[PDB]
C-alpha cells in the first residue's frame, strides 16, 4: 500500500497498553483487537505461506496473475 | 443537562487536575474525572499522562539529540512511542519537533468551589457522622447541666444519670479504682506522704465543692 | 477506620477466662490410642539448506501461551 497508510498501521499497533492501572508501549507485537488488524495478520500470513511453499509452488496454486 | 464528555483543557481544570493528583495519586483516575464535571477519566489520565505530569519534559533538543531522534526514525520507523522512550520524552512533542526538523466563569468557578470544597473534606462518612454525633452529644451534655445545674440554683438536687450500661460487666470508672495495679511494694518509708497526698485530694475536692 | 494487626490477641486472657464446658465437634475423642515405635522440490524455499524466577519458568511461560488463546 501507500506509504503512509503503511506508517499509519505501524504506529496504531504501537500504543501504550493499559490494564487496570498498568501500562506499557507495545513496542514489539501485533495487536490483534484493532479493527484492520486482521488484514495486517492475513498479509503477515500470506509472507509465512511463501516461505513454506516457495515462489514456484505459490505461483502455480494461485494461477497465473491474469486469470 | 446530561451529554458525551471531551472538549479542551481550560488552564482552571488543568490545575483542578494536577491537584487532584496530588491528592489521590496517579491510579485512581475514576475519581479524578468526578472532580472535573467537563471531562472524562481516560481524558484526564492520558491529560496526565502527556501534558500535565512534571517529570516530563519540553525542552528543546540539543544537536545531538535532534541526531539521536532523527536516527531512531530513520531506523524505527513511526513507532512513535517507542521513539517516545527511547528519547526519554512524551511522544507527540517528539513527533512534532520531527516534523518541524523535517521541513462559563461562573461554571468555571462553580466546579472550583466544589474542587476546594472536596480536597478540603478528606472522610468517609463515617467519620464525619461520628463528629457530627460527637457535637451532638456535647451539647446533650450541656443541656443537661443546664437542667440539673438550674435544679440546684432551685434547691432540687438531681444526681446525673449514668450511661445506661451496654453490657453486664460494663464499667463505671469513678465507682472504684479502675484496675487499681498498686506500686512495687515500698523499700523506702511512703507514710507521711501517704497522708500528706490524702489531704491534698481531700482538699482538692474541698476547693472543688467550695468552686 | 480500620487497620492492621499490630499486638496479637494474647492467650494470657483466655488463659484467666473460665472455662465453657460446651462439647466441640472435633474434640470427640478421634484415634484415642497411640502408636508407638519399637524401642529437486526442497531446494526452491527461502530457506533451503533451571531459573529460580516464578515469571521466567519455563512451565510459566508455557502455561500462559496455553491460557490466554
Amino acid at each position: 500500500v501507500d506509504p503512509n497508510i503503511a506508517d499509519y498501521i505501524t504506529a496504531k499497533n504501537n500504543v501504550v497498553i493499559n490494564f487496570k492501572d498498568m501500562s506499557h508501549v507495545n513496542k514489539y507485537g501485533l495487536i490483534r483487537g484493532l479493527k484492520f488488524a486482521s488484514f495486517i495478520f492475513q498479509y503477515y500470513g500470506l509472507v509465512i505461506d511463501l516461505l513454506l511453499l516457495g515462489q514456484e509452488r505459490a505461483t502455480d496454486l494461485a494461477g497465473p496473475a491474469n486469470n | 443537562p446530561i451529554y458525551v464528555k471531551g472538549g479542551v483543557w481550560t488552564n482552571v481544570e488543568d490545575q483542578i487536575l494536577k491537584a487532584a493528583v496530588q491528592k489521590y495519586g496517579t491510579h485512581q483516575w475514576s475519581k479524578v474525572a468526578s472532580l472535573l464535571q467537563k471531562k472524562t477519566a481516560r481524558q484526564s489520565e492520558l491529560r496526565w499522562n502527556e501534558y500535565l505530569n512534571p517529570k516530563l519534559n519540553f525542552t528543546e533538543f540539543s544537536k545531538e539529540e535532534d541526531a539521536q531522534l532523527l536516527d531512531l526514525a530513520r531506523e524505527l520507523p513511526n513507532q512513535w512511542r517507542t521513539i517516545a522512550d527511547m528519547m526519554a520524552r512524551p511522544a507527540q512533542v517528539c513527533v512534532e519537533r520531527y516534523n518541524r526538523l523535517l521541513e462559563l466563569e461562573d461554571e468555571e468557578k462553580e466546579m472550583l468551589a466544589e474542587a476546594r470544597a472536596r480536597l478540603l473534606n478528606t472522610q468517609g462518612k463515617k467519620a464525619t457522622r461520628k463528629i457530627r454525633e460527637r457535637m451532638l452529644e456535647e451539647s446533650k451534655r450541656i443541656a443537661e447541666l443546664q437542667k440539673r445545674r438550674e435544679l440546684k440554683q432551685a434547691g432540687i438536687n438531681v444526681a446525673i444519670k449514668k450511661p445506661k450500661k451496654k453490657y453486664g460487666t460494663d464499667i463505671d470508672y469513678n465507682e472504684d479504682i479502675v484496675y487499681e495495679q498498686a506500686p512495687m511494694p515500698g523499700i523506702y518509708d511512703t507514710s507521711t506522704e501517704d497522708r500528706q497526698i490524702k489531704k491534698k485530694f481531700e482538699q482538692f475536692e474541698r476547693k472543688v465543692n467550695r468552686k | 477506620s480500620h487497620r492492621p494487626q499490630l499486638e496479637a490477641r494474647s492467650g494470657a486472657k483466655a488463659a484467666a477466662y473460665t472455662p465453657t464446658g460446651i462439647e466441640h465437634a472435633r474434640l470427640l475423642p478421634g484415634h484415642t490410642t497411640l502408636k508407638y515405635r519399637k524401642f529437486s522440490w526442497r531446494k526452491g524455499t527461502a530457506f533451503g539448506r533451571y531459573i529460580n524466577d516464578m515469571t521466567k519458568s519455563e512451565y510459566h511461560q508455557e502455561f500462559l501461551h496455553k491460557h490466554v488463546r
